[PDB]
């Protein structure tokens, strides 16, 4: 009656040296954290920095290549971002200005690719803005996903709006990772845990009116990062 | 803030 | 440091006597419960069946006169429905085959009209199908939602599946009905309590790889909807 | 199950 992981697997990427869009600051601190942690909660982390297009496609092949039946999966992603439709795309550091669905990685897809190695637990931490792109004039019609109840989103944002780090941040965590960082630790289920970052980030000041994290689950085990790999010690 |  | 209503106002509608698409039985009974519940919980309760698309619109407008600055305000809609790039349509029983965004009111929509009202509180239980609609030509571009920080949904099912209720069901509610009718009482932040409804929901062996409830929240406050209503005695 |  503990749930257990097969295994526990993250890939974390972060974006800022943009070719052609602003440039950011915060997504290397929030890598280094968010790697620290969960290494502590026993995952195993790749993690990387300023990606182009090929080397993101690169990266979440590795990380498929890494999920099987029962493993706890498990992507972050800190940079730009848009949304269209409903479909959240990840901006590569070499996207075109203007640039389109294809220069970019769409999420849903990922997740496609996981529920396909049957994991145990699918967990998307978007740390991105989330507004349209006038420019992407294509559309989705992708398949639906199958129901397999262990799925959790935390947006940094809601849907058409926009995710924040500090100007100039020099040390400081992104709005997201500086409230997530105190909880991630928590033995609790993942749906509950990002609840009370979205409890904590709702006091902040700067961001009032502008960004406010946003859960979707259709988790319905009681699955926790915290959660032990089975056949080790506990 | 700088937006993402 | 209680967090408090200045009112709360439900509107729930189900639809069962389709005149162009499968019937539907179960709505009436979930319509039945889930009045009785939030009427204990001291809500100000409309509750109809079986309504046009006229009718809806009309519902709807008569919801929304009753919202005001920090009114906790829930819609409950069980019957036809379906989702087309992200946004989520409840079909009446006027509703012609096949029938387009036109004949439907879009969630989404009456959304912005709350928000426009400056409610506390915006809960939505969306107790339908959310497959695509081939026939449906049409494109959202819909405006972005301000960040209020406190929408709740309760979906019966995940985007593109299907919500269920027990076939030649009598007097058994749908699936989703059934699981939240032993929780809505309790006195938990309303995303903490449909987590534990999509729990138990998963325990269910009729609709294990069919139907799993999801939740999509950006409430930061500890809302509640037994939170009690300002200026009577708690 | 019947669907919605």
């Amino acid at each position: 009656d503990q749930p257990l992981a097969k295994d526990k697997v993250a890939l974390l990427i972060g974006n800022m040296n943009y070719r052609e869009h602003p440039k950011l600051k915060a997504p290397l601190v929030d890598v280094y954290e968010l790697t620290n942690l969960l290494r502590q909660l026993d995952f195993k982390v790749v993690s990387l920095l300023d990606l182009t297009e090929y080397e993101m496609r690169n990266a979440v092949d590795e990380f498929l290549l890494l999920l099987d039946k029962g493993v706890y999966g498990l992507l972050y992603y800190a940079g730009h971002g848009y949304e269209n439709f409903g479909n959240s795309f990840m901006v590569p550091v070499d996207a075109p200005n203007p640039y389109r669905s294809e220069n970019c990685l769409c999420v849903q897809n990922i997740l496609k690719l996981m529920q396909e190695k049957e994991t145990g637990l699918n967990v998307f931490l978007l740390d991105m803005c989330r507004k349209r792109n006038d420019y992407d004039d294509t559309i989705p019609i992708l398949d639906a996903l199958k129901v397999t109840a262990n799925i959790v989103f935390g947006y940094a944002t809601c849907q058409g709006a926009e995710a924040f780090e500090i100007q100039h941040s020099g040390l400081a965590n992104g709005i997201f990772m500086k409230f997530l960082k105190d909880r991630l630790l928590e033995d609790k289920k993942i749906t509950v845990l990002l609840d009370e970052v979205a409890e904590d980030m709702g006091k902040c000041h700067l961001t009032k009116g502008k960004q406010a994290l946003e859960i979707r689950s259709s988790l319905s085990e009681k699955r926790a990062l915290t959660d032990p790999i089975q056949g080790t010690e506990y | 803030v700088r937006p993402r």
